[PDB]
DNA sequence: ATCAATATTTTGACTGATAGTGACCTGTTCGTTGCAACAAATTGATAAGCAATGCTTTTTTAGAATTCCAACTTATTGTAAAAAAGCAGGCTTCAACGG
């Protein structure tokens, strides 16, 4: 299931919905999430999880092809926390 | 061709008050609606009076 | 009724009314029901007012000078619905039959609804001037023609008894469609390298043959028998066989050499195909044709020329070359009309008188 | 309508002939009898080929007069046009030679009118509209006006019956005329 | 082709003063609107006053 | 020319649609509200991602070609009375072959 895959589903469900607009509301809805972890935000959709973002501190990197030591700053990295929901319905072995 | 509020009040049976026509206008009694051009209605060539009643 | 009149109704039309919710719904003369239009006053009233362009619903009609005489009868849009059920049954080729249809819809939106004794002479006027106002001359003349004929089929079926469009008259075009020199053709085929292939090809062929673009996409590698190429004409219907001999020393342009560039670069069953080996349509041909016009850069008087005119330059060049009777039977034509007034300049070339 | 000037003052005269020539009455009052009573009146006279002309324009008003909802028939396409026969006698060579001759108390102008008209083949309306600026490398573009057609007589033209040369006819206007 | 502030408001239905053509432009009123061109504007064949509000 | 009867001349009864407002029913939207779901906080052995950056493979991308859709602009072509033959759907009889 691609970012195209997920709006045909969507589409061929929801037929009082033209194709043209669900194309549109999904790239703006990824857009939307893409650009509140990027102002700091977090998000968080109940019964499917939620988007936080960890603080990386700076270290010395290294370049595991060559073996050169690497400059690195902080900067964040966006995480995310499987739902109950989710959790539950996506496990398949009790 | 598209005429004033004075200029469609001289070409009808019967010349009333600018505030009688500017009435007609507001009660929409007049087919088709004059449709305000600034500050100004116009009146359309064809535009003619109908006039209701209860 | 239970209600005649009421302080809702005070301002709206007769058809159209305001239920408890401040919303508006538009009856119908033909159930009783009705559907939801508009959450406005001056929009519902606004709307169902045109369809309330036919109060007959008292009121009666008339301009400044006239005369009277009328009785009872019944619709006309309806007519032009039955009028549509009788070309139909006239055996007519798929293609005039559409022609008669857009004609007939742009009467629809042109004439209001009315009985048919009641459209006089100056109404139909009003509409005709209308387009030549315009500019568009050409249609008027066949809006007229057709409105015209509808009548008289009308008059026949006991409806009317007059053709009030026959007392108006038909506008008169001019043809504003510049023709093509022999210079102009070179500059086009030389701007046509960004083009497809086909199109050139195409090009000579219709100036060679001085076929239709039409009939110039119908040609197979099976209409050629012993050196000559049968063409079998849609529009009129005539049946030529040209021969594989011809040529055009103004352009440099052989018929049996153009014919064999066709079999390799393009290849495939009809003499003109596609880079996909598949016959085109006659609307494609004369499209692109026109990209390498405008990217040529040339101006003219008027309108800018097109592919049909590649076979009326191909009449001009063929005259010069062998004979007239020469290019009178080859373009499939008959008659002693056309074949002088496809010979003219029209505003472009000066015709002059040699010592001969 | 948008014709040329002089035409529109062609009808102009013919509406003028109509108005003393019938009476000022409503249009569904006039008769096919007085219309031909009035048209006759100008075939007796000797002037048949007026009587054509007036016939055809009355037409056309009434025609454009039920156009607008005026009247409801045309009582003028019930009348006959007359067929008028052209009487004007044509013009010879020996003819010509006598009438040029007899040129002489005019003008130096109507001697070379004359042989230019004929050497050109032109009608007298361009032939006045003729400039020395027309004249490009040998030839002569004449813009026609009533027609509108565009021909270019080339200066190598002559007469062989009246002893007559384009261009010895054209340099003789450069030199006598200027 | 494209008329001027003055050509255009000299072909409407009542001729109005340049500096009221000039606020319609600034309001919107003008559809469509003009296009800026060196110091003057041009305004469309077909250019027409429009009421955008719905009382 | 004046009786005499039937179609003629306006009003009334007949039967269900026409007329326009109002109640009925509840999707749908918004404010009050309850609650499963989410987050902070531990402790410690084990599993997964991580820094750089060119080359290769997979997925999204902006047109652009192609062809039916479409309101316009051209290009050609052009028949009906008046007779008098020419075919097949089925019932009708003579003419030829077999007993």
């Amino acid at each position: 299931m691609t970012k195209s895959e997920l709006i045909e589903r969507l589409a061929t469900q929801q037929s009082h919905i033209p194709a043209k607009t669900v194309e549109d509301a999904v790239k703006e809805m990824l857009e939307h999430m893409a650009s509140t972890l990027a102002q700091g935000e977090r998000i968080e959709i109940r019964g499917f999880g939620s988007f936080s973002l960890h603080y990386r501190a700076p270290r010395t990197g290294r370049n595991p092809k060559t073996g050169d030591k690497v400059e690195l700053e902080g900067k964040y990295v966006p995480h995310f926390k499987p739902g109950k929901e989710l959790r539950d319905r996506a496990n398949i072995y009790g | 061709m598209y005429l004033t509020l004075q200029e469609w009040n001289a070409r009808q049976r019967r010349p009333r008050s600018l505030e009688t026509v500017r009435r007609w206008v507001r009660e929409s009694r007049i087919f088709p609606p004059p449709v305000k051009d600034g500050r100004e209605y116009l009146f359309h060539e064809s535009a003619v009076k109908v006039d209701l009643n209860r | 009724m239970g209600r005649r009149r009421s302080h809702e109704r005070r301002d709206l039309p007769p058809n159209l009314y305001i239920r408890n919710n401040g919303y508006y719904c538009y009856r119908d003369p033909r159930t009783g029901k009705e559907f939801g239009l508009g959450r406005d006053r001056r929009i519902a009233i606004t709307e169902a007012i045109q369809a309330n362009i036919e109060l007959f619903s008292g009121h009666k009609h008339k301009p400044l000078t006239a005369r009277i005489n009328s009785d009872n009868s019944v619709t006309l849009h309806s007519w032009l619905d039955r009028y549509e059920k009788i070309l139909a049954s006239r055996g007519i080729k798929q293609k005039t039959l559409i022609n008669y249809m857009s004609k007939i819809k742009a009467i629809r939106r042109g004439l209001p609804d009315a009985p048919l004794e009641d459209i006089t002479t100056k109404e139909i006027a009003a509409m005709l001037n209308g387009y030549i106002d315009e500019g568009k001359a050409a249609s008027a003349k066949l809006i007229r023609s057709t409105l015209s004929d509808a009548f008289r089929e009308a008059i026949a079926e006991g409806h009317i008894t007059t053709n009030h469009v026959a007392a108006t008259r038909a506008a008169k075009s001019e043809v504003r469609r510049s023709r093509l020199t022999a210079d102009e053709y070179l500059k086009i085929y030389q701007a046509a390298e960004s083009s497809p292939c086909w199109l050139r090809l195409a090009m000579e062929l219709a100036v060679v043959t001085g076929q239709r673009v039409g009939d110039l996409c119908e040609m197979k590698w099976s209409d050629i028998v012993d050196g000559y190429l049968y063409v079998e004409q849609s529009k009129t219907g005539v049946k030529i066989a040209i021969p594989t001999a011809l040529h055009i020393d103004a352009l440099g342009i052989s018929m049996k050499e153009t014919l064999d560039k066709c079999k390799e670069i393009l290849g495939g069953e009809t003499i003109i195909a596609s880079t996909r080996r598949e016959p085109l349509s006659s609307g494609t041909v004369s499209r692109y044709f026109m990209r390498a016009r405008k990217a040529s850069g040339l101006s003219f008087e008027g309108d800018p020329p097109t592919f049909h005119e590649l076979r009326s330059l191909s009449a001009r060049l063929y005259e010069k070359q062998i004979s007239d009777k020469f290019a009178q039977h080859l373009l499939g034509h008959k008659s002693d009309t056309m074949a002088s007034q496809y010979r003219d300049d029209r505003g472009r070339e000066w015709d002059k008188i040699e010592i001969k």
